[PDB]
């Protein structure tokens, strides 16, 4: 289904490699995950990066092959409850859910992909978006990640 | 034993004084056979006391094995009268370097003979039973154990070989040799194996032929018992020549299965009658 | 000693001492070259001293010698090489133990076993039932039954 | 090599206290020495002078403190250590005369020996 | 691998795994892959998945492997084979074996407990009440004279078992030839003069296996019913040893745990207990210390699993895998720990009729030991009679007794 | 003080959230003393929180200093200086570096002043002889851009 | 209990532990608890604690113990006394020992490894160089022994048996044994050095052990495998004393360390058991890969030099001595290929049994072994093999195709 790697306690100590990805919420909605800026230059030494756009918040994500893998058109979105985007089980916590905009088209049908929904912001599978005939989303889910806890 | 696809192969001797029993053996073994075989009642007489007859026996052997490259061997026999003098018997075959050793597993009662099975499994030396005593507890028809019954129990006691005996019922036979050397039987009335007996992955027993059969009914055997097999057995040459015959016999017969040749079609044709040493097997023959 | 007085029999081409040269690195294909070796202690030899010369245990040996003719009793049998050829892949445990008595046996079991593909003990899996004939010398159930392809003979 | 006072011995060595008095002729010093590396033969294996003291007595009389590396002796037997303190040393030829005082046997020597069979305590309660 | 349409064989090996992955492993994957990194034919099967129930992140996996991997009766062996190394992995963050189902085969093939519940029962002349076992809290530093004198006491009170402590075995203060032959001639003083069988359990635990030998050879010499050994911390091949020993000389066998708590302490790693338990009835051994109650579902679970001769799966109490015992004998549980006297109608309920109750003394120690030697009938009697113990216990233990007997003293005290 | 490359997953020793506020040389001491301080990871969200906000945001791998910063933390632009260009330009840079330890002393430590023009990083040993006892930043670690050859 | 002011006498036995408590129970009390649960003088004092660097509700316990307490020549004793049931602490989160340190007196009862790092290299005469060695990846008797025969005489020194696999329906250790003695008599007549086999003996029984321990003597093998952790201390001390007895090199197996130690909140970490193993006996152990490295390297360090100083940084916390109580060789357990190599040659010195393709088994022997030669030879002569790793295999350098044949096939 979705690939879903959860941040754990401790793993401060020694991330040889780290990502920046801008941070969109689910009350902010769609407009923000369009407003984020989606190439960050890289001018990088260690890290130096810049933006298309300025923003005002930023998450730190270790080089996750999925999350490294993206690049340009990356995003992620915070869910207050990870019941309602998950079409699956919850264990009722925060969600933070990666994104490329790049390959919004649906096509992939066990693909997942963000988008507007009636109540606010859901990850849909791609069939079921072709069974809707909605060839296109606000981005493709690439990584789920989960809160570190005790 | 170093000794694949073919057959194994057992000389009986015709009859002694210890030291003829020394040439004689070796002649019947470096003929090229692969084993031979005391006769059914020969333990501690008073002509040939085990320690003379198996210091002979195993030098002769020593001399042959070394003078022809491959590995041979002789069923001296330990059945004897108390248990711990067969455990002496057992060690002092084991010390001269001998590989296998016959029992009578009826006549010495199962008990001594999981003991010395046990032992072997110790002392790794392959134990080759011989029944002896069968015909008085199972050719009555309505009376009796079935031979198959002893043959299970047999193969979960001990032995590495067993004189099931000649061929020419024979499907019943057949049967019970499956029962043995398998590992997975089902059931078949008409083979005659009634229950879906399970082994377990334990380890066979090869069975034996003997007796009341010649050369000229080698390929009928290789054909029935298949590869992994016993088969045993004067000539107008002597002891020597009807050996390398019948080594070379078998050996012609095995290379024609594979070669697909029918066998008991051709049966009477296949034999060399030319070229390998017939002149050894000196296509005796009559009859 | 160096007797082998036993059998003894009494690439056409090749010298006696160094045929052992074509099997240290194995240069030909794998089963035209154990009638060589054949050949070779056709001379008076033994695996005993081919084992440690050469590299091939003893079971290996005979296996080679069986599979030569197992190839060679199909190569003048049928058509269609590739069975042949599914032999010169490897792959020789489709075709031990040849107890199918006549030829007709031998390229049944042979073309039904490549088209089944059960290696691991399935040639002695389908033997077991092929050379059990469906007549068991008139048994019930003799009318409706095949007897070439162990498909409809098993 | 000789005389060596400043030698602090470590717990783990081992100790003899040696009463003798020299032939005419030696200073203090060289008898201690000779002492010492007679009972011996790196050099971490061989006994250290490590002190030297004349009898507050009569006369011609010292004490001479040996050290001895623990590696030399057995795992459990009193004879291999009784072979290498008074082997040969007694044979020596330039001591008037020579007695061995006292030993200090390190615990690290003493956990492993088997001790009394009984000792005090069960043996009265046996 | 994972192949979860088949079913096992019923003589394969079973095992129950629960176990969680890193990020991003689907189940399946670790689950073959705990199936194949644990071993043609002969590969294990991953032939069950699912998740846990409720919790998050953390599957059970039911695993078959077959018969013939296996060592003809040989418990390390078992172990060595299936545990190896699979905890050695990466993509499993967390791995703990719970439940083992052995077979038919390879169950006749172990010595299994050396005397069995009903055998042993009937040689200490003891039945209907659960055997009782005090401790030596004068751990260290106590004399031989004193030891002799201590052990008297406490068993002429009324006591059938005078635990040795564990720690104990051989020491520059006590020497076992001395310890065994003074608490040896207590013993004996004490049966001749009260008319029972009692016994003390002695450790063995030996450094080598030889001193075991000689020290358990002198302790059936001087006439013994009983010594103690702890399996884990000296390894189930010395273990089987002693079993097969004991069992060729008419001694009992007593175990302790004293490691299994380094194995066995958090929900989601090591092994379970319950496997060490099934492992310890086949290995060898009688008495099994098996913690106490004041999670009781897992208790009796693994109480049956020692004591009973077929149980089914019943995931609710802790077991995963119906498994039988062909009448090899089951061995008796042993209730050990911070053990007051107000706890009687509980473990005599708890534990049933059968098995041994371990105790850590108003003025004394033959005062402390009658008073505990009451309940054991007094609670019995009512249970017996028909009595609410785990809800009505107080009110027999001397509240419906009043007896000059010194327990009502020890028990006002709390 | 290690001049690193940004390269993937060299040690694999963990993977987690780390921030600091980038300055340009070009901008001087004054952009320094104004940067975020305390840059806290948390709720469960993880999204980090920082007491002001900042314009520009890098982030540094956790490695063994960068972790060890805490507050204070600061990543410093310097951009080179070529006197034939042909000659290779070399590369742009950044100094991760520590405000909280802006006292000097360590001789070997480099620490962060001010250049005439923009910002410079001199040898502790070096600010004592020339009497500063303070700088703007310790720096922590070397730079080095994303090297795949 | 509890008396941070103390002096440990150097002839006493120290403890080193890692705790974290419940919430409410103060660290101190803690550390008191754990140091009395061994319990006059016969109580265990709580000399030290002190938080762990950096995280949140753990600490560091530093306890003592009267040397006497213990057994005079025992392991299986001291983990009773000194681990019994201190984790069935019901008041405690959770902990794991982190070191033990024993006295040079404790040191000086035990046998100690049976014959040692010099001894055993004598008795091979390989000096110079680590000893290499592959593991025979699977059978009956005769394939088995003639795959030794051809994974052997290609100049590997050692061959290991699998673990699972000691004694079998379809596998009997009375065959094995006979086989393997014959191929090793052959390859080691036909190449000169002496050759070794591990023979896994692990038994259901001692008697067992033992008889399978004088059958792999009369044979006239050198060296004998044995698993101790799920065998035990006490079967294998005494394979120790027997070993020492008959001449054997005696190898170990973890086999069940990842149940123990995998995690850091129980357990005991691999150095206590590394520390044990050494007084018990054994010559070879299994100690893992390098690629927390120096946490490994540490206790490798441990388990061999005679003096190991305090380094918590490196993972260590007590200056254990030895009093020239031998060594043992650690052996780098499998996982590598031919291009890690040279890096292992690097940090596991020159004393270090490393454990390990087409073109058939021995072309892969000899390229394995010329990769380990002229490494250590290259290194002798001055390198950085870190540097030139793929330099110091440019290519079948002075070699026929084989070890090259391998090297590119790092794709």
């Amino acid at each position: 289904r979705i690939p879903v790697v959860r941040l754990k306690f401790g793993e401060v100590a020694e991330a040889t490699s780290v990502v920046v990805l801008p941070v969109c919420k689910a009350e902010e909605g769609e407009k923000k995950i369009l407003e984020a800026p989606m190439e960050i230059i890289a001018g990088g030494d260690f890290k130096v990066v810049e933006a298309e756009k300025g923003w005002k918040r930023w998450v730190v994500l270790p080089s996750w092959n999925p999350v490294a893998a993206i690049g340009k058109g990356g995003v992620a979105v915070s869910f207050r409850d990870d019941r309602k985007v998950l079409p699956w089980d919850g264990k009722e916590e925060p969600l933070l859910v990666v994104a490329d905009r790049v390959r919004n088209v649906v096509e992939a049908d066990d693909g997942y992909y963000l988008v507007v929904a009636e109540n606010g912001l859901k990850l849909e599978k791609g069939s079921d978006l072709k069974a809707r005939e909605v060839k296109e989303s606000l981005g493709m889910v690439v990584l789920v990640v989960r809160p570190p806890r005790e | 034993l170093n000794k694949y696809g073919r057959p194994m192969l057992g000389c009986t001797i015709k009859p002694l004084s210890a030291k003829n029993y020394g040439r004689a053996v070796y002649e019947c073994l470096r003929g090229g056979l692969d084993f031979t075989k005391d006769d059914e009642n020969i333990n501690s007489q008073p002509f040939q006391r085990w320690r003379d007859r198996f210091l002979f026996v195993a030098d002769a052997i020593h001399k042959s094995q070394a003078e022809t490259g491959e590995i041979k061997g002789h069923y001296l026999n330990v059945t004897a009268p108390t248990c711990e003098e067969m455990m002496k018997r057992a060690e002092f075959a084991k010390e001269l370097g001998m590989p296998i050793i016959m029992h009578d597993f009826l006549t010495a009662g199962f008990t001594a003979n999981t003991t010395l099975a046990k032992w072997c499994r110790d002392n790794g030396v392959l134990l080759h039973i011989h029944r002896a005593m069968h015909a008085v507890i199972d050719r009555q028809r309505n009376h009796g154990i079935h031979f198959r019954v002893l043959a299970k129990c047999l193969r979960l006691s001990g032995g590495d070989h067993l004189h099931s005996g000649t061929v020419v019922d024979k499907a019943s036979t057949l049967g019970f040799v499956d029962l043995m050397r398998e590992d997975h039987i089902e059931a078949d009335r008409s083979r005659g194996v009634f229950f879906t007996q399970d082994w377990a992955s334990m380890p066979g027993v090869l069975p034996v032929a003997s007796g009341g059969i010649h050369v000229w009914h080698m390929p009928a055997l290789v054909e029935i018992f298949g590869d992994d097999s016993v088969l045993q057995f004067g000539h107008p040459w002597g002891n020597a020549p009807g050996a390398t015959a019948n080594r070379v016999a078998l050996e012609a017969c095995v290379q024609a299965r594979n070669e697909g040749r029918d066998l008991y079609r051709e049966g009477g044709d296949i034999l060399r009658e030319a070229g390998k040493w017939s002149p050894e097997l000196a296509a005796a023959l009559d009859l | 000693q160096q007797l082998y007085q036993p059998f003894r029999p009494p690439f056409r081409s090749l010298d006696s001492a160094g045929k052992i040269e074509i099997l240290a690195g194995r240069m030909a294909l794998w089963f035209e070259y154990a009638p060589l070796i054949s050949s070779l202690y056709t001379d008076g030899f033994t695996p005993p001293t081919i084992e440690e010369l050469t590299g091939i245990s003893s079971i290996e040996q005979n296996r080679l010698i069986v599979g030569a003719q197992v190839r060679d009793s199909i190569l003048q049998s049928i058509h269609e090489p590739e069975l042949i050829s599914a032999f010169d892949t490897g792959g020789a445990e489709l075709l031990y133990e040849i107890r199918l008595l006549s030829t007709t046996q031998r390229v049944a079991a042979a073309t039904f076993i490549i088209d089944r593909n059960i290696d691991s003990k399935g040639a002695q899996d389908l033997a077991r039932a092929i050379k059990d004939y469906p007549n068991r010398r008139g048994d019930v159930g003799w009318l409706d039954f095949d007897y070439n392809l162990p498909g409809d003979c098993l | 090599t000789y005389y060596t006072p400043d030698y602090t011995p470590k717990d783990t060595d081992l100790l003899a206290a040696f009463r003798f008095s020299p032939q005419p002729g030696v200073p203090a010093d060289e008898a201690g020495a000779a002492i010492a590396a007679e009972s011996s033969t790196m050099d971490r294996y061989k006994g250290k002078c490590y002190h030297i003291e004349p009898v507050q007595g009569e006369e011609n009389s010292y004490f001479a403190f040996i050290a001895y590396p623990l590696d030399l002796f057995e795992e459990g037997s009193v004879t291999n250590i009784l072979t290498s303190i008074v082997g040969n040393v007694f044979g020596f030829k330039a001591i008037r005369s020579l007695r061995l005082e006292d030993i200090r046997f390190p615990v690290a020597l003493v956990k492993t020996f088997q001790g009394p069979p009984h000792g005090i305590q069960v043996e009265r309660d046996l | 691998y994972y192949t979860p349409d088949y079913t096992p064989k019923d003589t394969d090996l079973l095992a129950a795994f629960r176990f969680s992955p890193q990020p991003g492993v689907p189940a399946d994957e670790a689950g073959a892959a705990i199936a194949a990194e644990s071993s043609d034919r002969y590969k294990g099967k991953c032939y069950h998945i699912e998740p846990v129930q409720g919790e998050e992140n953390s599957y059970f996996a039911f695993i078959a492997y077959p018969l013939d991997l296996f060592e003809e009766g040989s418990v390390t062996n078992i172990l060595t084979s299936i545990v190896g190394n699979v905890f050695g992995f990466k993509a499993i963050r967390s791995l703990r074996l719970e439940d083992i189902r052995f077979p038919v085969a390879l169950v006749k093939t172990f010595q299994g407990p050396p005397h069995g519940i009903q055998v042993e029962r009937d040689l200490l002349n003891k039945y209907g009440r659960p055997m009782l076992g005090c401790t030596i809290k004068p751990k260290l530093g106590l004399s031989a004279k004193n030891y002799g004198r201590a052990v008297y006491e406490c068993l002429r009170g009324g006591l059938d078992f005078t635990k040795d402590d564990e720690n104990i075995n051989s020491q520059p203060f006590q020497r076992w030839r001395d310890r065994f032959l003074f608490v040896a001639d207590a013993i004996h003083k004490s049966q001749a003069e009260t008319g029972e069988i009692k016994g003390h359990y002695l450790n063995v635990t030996a450094p080598t296996c030889e001193e075991m030998m000689k020290r358990a050879e002198f302790a059936k010499e001087l006439g013994m019913p009983i010594i103690m050994h702890d399996f884990l911390t000296a390894g189930f091949t010395a273990n089987t040893t002693l079993a097969k020993w004991c069992r060729d000389n008419g001694v009992l066998l007593h175990i302790h745990r004293a490691m299994h708590a380094v194995i066995d302490r958090q929900r989601n790693h090591g092994i379970h207990f319950r496997v060490l338990a099934k492992c310890l009835r086949l290995s060898g051994g009688d008495h099994l210390h098996s913690g106490t109650v004041v999670d009781k579902a897992s208790t009796l679970g693994f109480v049956d699993l020692m004591r009973e001769d077929h149980i089914e799966a019943d995931r609710s109490r802790g077991v995963f895998f119906t498994q039988d015992w062909a009448s090899m004998p089951g061995v008796l549980p042993v209730a050990s720990g911070g053990i007051h006297v107000w706890h009687m109608p509980a473990l005599v309920e708890i534990f049933g009729d059968d098995s041994v109750l371990q105790f850590g003394h108003p003025w004394g120690n033959a005062p402390g030991a009658t008073a505990n030697r009451v309940a054991l009938e007094a609670c019995v009697q009512a249970r017996n009679e028909g009595r609410d113990l785990y809800r009505e216990g107080g009110d027999i233990l001397r509240e419906a007794g009043k007896w000059s007997p010194e327990l009502a003293a020890a028990l006002d005290l709390w």
